Formats: C-alpha cells, structure tokens, sequence
DNA sequence: AGCAATTTAAATAGGGAAGATAAGCAAAGGGTTGACGAAAGCC
DNA sequence: GGCTTTCGTCAACCCTTTGCTTATCTTCCCT
C-alpha cells in the first residue's frame, strides 16, 4: 500500500535568476555604471603538479580569461533580476495524485523563514560567490514592486533577525505559499577597491586553448544563473551534523567537498517525500528542505 | 568515323524502378538500348549504341524500403471489390535526370537531326517514367580518338554505366567486389505458344530470365575508352559495351 | 529467377550486404502468392541499384 | 599639370598544468493494400 | 453452359539503418 513516486515526476525551477551583469561604478556616483569587460592574458609560470616533479621548473604558460575593474572605479556592481514564482507544488510533469498528496501533506511548511534565507542569500551577498572576498562595505539594493531596500552588513553564515529581508520576505513567503510571483531587482555594490580583480562565473570549455574562459554577456563579465540560483538557495542547516548552510540539493550534496551531507543517512529528499506521501509526519525543518527542493526544482522518479 | 546526338539534364520522374526482380533502382543498358531502338522506329534515324548517364537519381521510398504504388481497380470482373484498396503488385518508383549519348549515323543537317531526336523525346518515355524536362539535344562527332573523349566530356556531369563482368556468380562479388548489379540482357527459357494476349501476333515471343553482369558508375571524363560506356545490342540476346569489360 | 530471390536473401543477409532494398511480395498474406512468400513473411533482398548522385553545388 | 628613388635585414628559446563529474524517467500505435476455390443465382 | 457475384480457404518474419563515385585547365611558336 506504499505509495510510490511517479518516474515521471519533476518539478520545475521556482526562483529563476537571470544573468548577473557585472559593472563597475564608484562608491558614490553608482549611476555612472561602466560595463567590466573580459579581458584574455596569457600568463607565464610553473607547473607544479601533485605527481611531477620533473616538469617542476620547465615552466607553463595558461591564457586565462580575466576579468578586472578599471583603475577609476572602486566598486564592482551586479545586476540581476530573482524571480521567485509562486504554485509551488503543481509539479509540471508530475503525476495528478503524488503531487496533490505531497502539496497536502506539505502545506503546514514555514514558508516566512524559507523566504527570509533566500532574500537574506540575496542580501548578504552570497550571490557574489568570491566577489565578496576583499571588501569594505557591501551595499545590497534590491526593488521589490516599486519598494527599495538598503542593505549595509550582514554576516552570510547565520540568519540574523532584521526588518528589511523580513519585508521583503512577507510577499516572498506570499508568493510561494500561493499563486503569483514577484521580482527582485538586485544591484550589489562591492567596494572592493581601485582596479580591483572580480570574479565572474567561468564556463567549462573542453577543448580550449583558454585555461580558464569566462561568462561574457556581449563581451561583458556576468555571472551564470545557475550559480546565482545556487547561492540563493544555499540555505540548508537542517541536515546531519550541520555546521555551515549548504546548498538545497535533493542528496543535500556538494560537488568541491566530494561528499553528499544527505546520502546514507535517511535524510535525502526521496526518503523524506515517501515519507510525506505515507503518513509519516514530518518535522519542520524536514518539510522546509522537501519544500526547499520543490522550489529549486529536479526530476524525482524512478 | 562516328556520330553522336547528345540530351543532357534529361529529368525523368515515375521511372520503373524495378529493373528486374533482384534489382531495383536505376534502370538498366536493356532500357536505353530499347529506347535507342524506339527511335529507330518512330524517327527512322538508326542507332548503334547508346551511353547513358545519371546526373541525379532517386528511388522513391526510404533507405531499406521502396514507396510503393497505390494500385487502381483497373481489372475486369472485381467490381463490389473497388470499394476497397486495390492490392499492390511491386513495382518501385523513381526519379532520375539523366544525360544521353546516341551513336547514330546521320546524312542531313544537324538541325533536322536535333529536330527528330526533340520530337522522339517529347513523345517518349524513360522506364516508364513521363520525360519531365530535357536540354535541346546537341550532335557532336568523333572523328578520331581525341573527338570520341570531346564528346564523352560533353556529357559532364554524368555517371555513365561500365561494364565490370561476372567471375563467379552476382550476390558474391557484389559484397566482395562490391560492384553493382543491372540487366545486360536475358535468358530465353520456352518458346511461347499463345499469341492471343500479346503485342503482336506474329513477333515471336519468349519466356526470359534477366542475365545480369556486375557494372560500375564512373564519372564519364574518368572513363578512359568512350566504348567502354556505350552499350549496344550484342548478338547473344544481351547488350554489351562496345569496349568490352572495364579494367 | 527463384533461385536469385531465395539465395539473394539469404547470402546477402548472411553476408552481411546492407546496400539493398527489402520486399514481401504476396502483400498482407502471401500465402496465395508462393511458398517462399509464404514462408520467408520478412520480404525478399533485392538490389539497391541508386547511382552516385551529382552534387550541384561544385 | 605630372613628378614621390634605390638595397638591407625583420630573433634565437622555454613553457603551454592536471582532477572531478557528463542523470535518472516514459512514450515510440494501428487503420487499407487476397488470389484461387467453392457455392450459387443469372443470362 | 458458361458466368458473374459473394463467401469461405489458407496462412504466419530474423533482422540491416550509407557510400555506390568523388567534374571536362597551357608547354613551344610567330604572327
């Protein structure tokens, strides 16, 4: 009588970032927004593999695509657009009656905390992956319908309790306890300093003579949206052992630490989805990382 | 000294396809060597040999399978039966631009020869299929061996047809000499009894089984030996290239 | 020529010879056809006789 | 109102780093294309 | 006495998934 999953079930992405466009403007005429080009050096070293200490000192040399502010601009700027869309739980490929009895077993989940980690992601700057690294202030706008939103100091680590990620939040929460979206402009201002190096989004090319080939939106530095989308939902505190927020994943797993923090201890996204649809009755935390996934979205079946 | 009436780019569509039972595709020299005879029927100008050449050919159907014809009610006696599809005998369609080459033996102008040649080809017929456009024939003659390869090239683009022979048998050396198979002419089994229901009644008829030969397609300029591309009615009831076997 | 038919299909499907046509000859049941129709239900191997084609473009 | 010069040489070399991954679903239909033989009204 | 219509009769598979060829070009020479 166990109810299984559907192979067909998927759900759909439901905070959709755009492409984060990387500017450069001072920290006080932030209107005057100068587009951060890609440049390609190529740059001279040595090789130091791990297993070869032969080709040690023969020397090396990479063309990387690097991407700087200019030396009369302190402030790295970032452009995008989340956009957090609402009817949750209406899996676009998913079967009828799974996916009506995990909205009906998942319709108690806090959704104003879930917002507030996800507008605090987009407030603290975890967007800005190693753009934060190295930085006097960090000045976060975001225009929420017509509503503008100033954001000085937030530490990324914990969720600290404030009025402003918890507006936002509000028709946040709305949105995707409901019907609807909404749309937040994101502009993050970095002081990082006068010709200061950025760091956009690579992409992976095989075969390449770029060592390292960066995102170009028409020649400017921009970020991916699936890394931007990652760093909003980087919010999971909820799994084994957790010390730092992870990234929502249906195997609450990350691919640089080689482990998978959900895998093998009965606490990944399908384990706790059969649950939901067998009568186990979920903790809260529990429905916010099922209802965390549903949002980010993936094929679950099989 | 030799003569030749050339009609190049001549599009042909509803091709019989079904050169005989084993083969299906591009209709064979026993074809055009027919049509050579037509006109010296109808046009009276009497011709050797022909060299024939597919600039395009497609069989009409998908890489395994031909498109078959949906077959009319046409018999006598199975009405009550004609609400219903007809049953579909084999036969395979196609559609072929080809370039001919006729070897004939000409007195008068050029201009009368083109003439003749034009008006047999608005009333012919391709292996079955309806002759839907053609070049104006042009006469080229070749008077040594330098002009016989003028007017071999004067067929380009075009892959002629050369004769390669048969070692053993046609399936075996098709996969190992991978060369192609086509009816050179047929084999004569029983003499036919029953004139009622033929052509004419007095042509004597056969029974026949299609010889076959192994062939080549060549590009005419790469042919060396013009006679090796021209087929022509050999006395064996075959046809034959005048060149003989391509090396 | 039967021979050709039945010995055809079977070398060249033995052989491994793919540049050809495939062909059930009686229709939706040929048993009123032949025996070999009858019983070879897959269709005959006969000769793919396409030509080169030539490119327009040159 | 066209006239604008000739030769001569264009750098040798050393390097172009590996380590990770490359999803799992579920679909992929049949509908016509039958000729001889045998009852059986019908000119 | 054929003759033309319609109904009954007799069956049964192992498939394979592009090349075939591959285009008609300057030396002497003197006017």
């Amino acid at each position: 009588t166990k109810l299984k999953a559907p192979a067909v079930l998927a759900y759909s992405r439901k905070i959709n970032p755009t492409n984060a466009l990387m500017f450069a403007v001072n920290w006080s005429d932030r209107d005057n927004t100068t587009a951060v080009m890609v440049g390609t050096k190529t740059v001279a070293g040595t090789q130091s593999v791990r297993g070869n200490p032969n080709d040690a000192d023969k020397g090396n040399i990479q063309t990387v695509n690097f991407a700087n502010l200019p030396h009369n601009k302190n402030t790295l700027l970032v452009k995008y657009n989340v956009k957090f869309v609402g009817d949750v739980f209406k899996a676009e490929l998913g079967g009828g009656e799974y996916s009506n009895t995990l909205q009906t077993a998942l319709e108690n989940t806090d959704f104003g905390t879930l917002a507030y980690r996800y507008v605090y992601n987009i407030a603290a700057g975890r967007t800005l992956w190693r753009n934060r690294v190295g930085a006097e202030s960090i000045e976060t706008v975001i225009t929420v319908n017509d509503q503008t939103f100033t954001f000085s100091d937030l530490l990324v680590n914990e969720f600290d309790e404030d009025v402003d990620v918890a507006e936002i939040a509000d028709m946040v929460a709305g949105v995707l306890s409901g019907e609807g979206f909404v749309t937040l402009k994101v502009e993050h201002y970095m002081l990082l300093g006068e010709g200061s190096e950025v760091f956009p989004s690579q992409e992976f090319v095989e075969n390449s003579k770029l060592s390292k080939q960066l995102f170009d939106l028409n020649g400017q530095a921009a970020m991916h949206d699936q890394k931007i989308g990652n760093a909003i939902r980087t919010i999971d505190t909820w799994y084994e052992d957790a010390t730092t927020p992870i990234a929502v994943e249906p195997y609450g797993s990350v691919v640089r630490n080689g482990v998978a923090y959900r895998a093998g201890n009965k606490t990944d996204l399908f384990t706790l989805m059969d649950g939901a649809v067998n009568g186990k009755s979920l903790t809260e935390e529990d429905q916010m990382f099922v209802t965390a996934n549903l949002i980010r979205g993936g094929v679950f079946g099989g | 000294m030799r003569k030749f009436i050339i009609v190049k780019n001549v599009k042909v569509d509803g091709i019989n396809a079904k050169s005989s039972d084993i083969t299906v595709g591009m209709p064979p020299a026993t074809t055009f060597c027919g049509l050579g005879e037509t006109m010296s029927i109808k046009t009276g100008i009497v011709v050797k040999a022909v060299s024939y050449g597919s600039v395009k050919f497609e069989v009409r159907g998908s890489r395994f399978n031909t498109s078959v014809t949906k077959f009319a009610w046409q018999d006598r006696g199975n009405g009550g039966k004609a609400n219903n599809n007809s049953p579909i005998q084999p036969k395979p369609l196609a559609d072929g631009v080809f370039t001919l080459c006729f070897e004939v033996e000409w007195e008068d102008c050029a201009e009368v020869l083109v003439d003749k040649v034009t008006n047999f080809i608005n009333t012919a017929r391709i292996a079955g299929g309806t002759i839907a456009s053609f070049n104006k024939p042009f006469v080229k003659v070749a008077k040594d061996a330098e002009e016989l390869a003028s007017v071999k090239n004067a067929m380009m683009p075009c892959y002629v047809v050369v004769d390669c022979g048969v070692e053993v048998n046609i399936f075996e050396d098709a996969v190992n000499r991978k060369l192609q198979p086509m009816v050179n002419g047929y084999k004569k089994l029983e003499k036919i009894v029953d004139n009622k229901h033929m052509r004419d009644k007095f042509t004597p008829a056969y029974l026949a089984t299609p010889t076959y030969t192994m062939i080549g397609y060549k590009m005419v300029s790469n042919v060396d030996n013009f006679d090796q591309a021209l087929w022509q009615y050999g006395e064996n009831t075959k046809v034959k290239t005048i060149g003989g076997i391509y090396n | 020529n039967a021979h050709n038919l039945i010995s055809g299909t079977e070398y060249l499907w033995e052989h491994k010879y793919y540049n050809t046509f495939t062909q059930k000859l009686g229709g939706s049941n040929p048993q009123n056809c032949t025996h070999a129709c009858n019983k070879m239900r897959g269709g005959f191997k006969q000769f793919n006789c396409t030509p080169p084609q030539v490119e327009d473009n040159y």
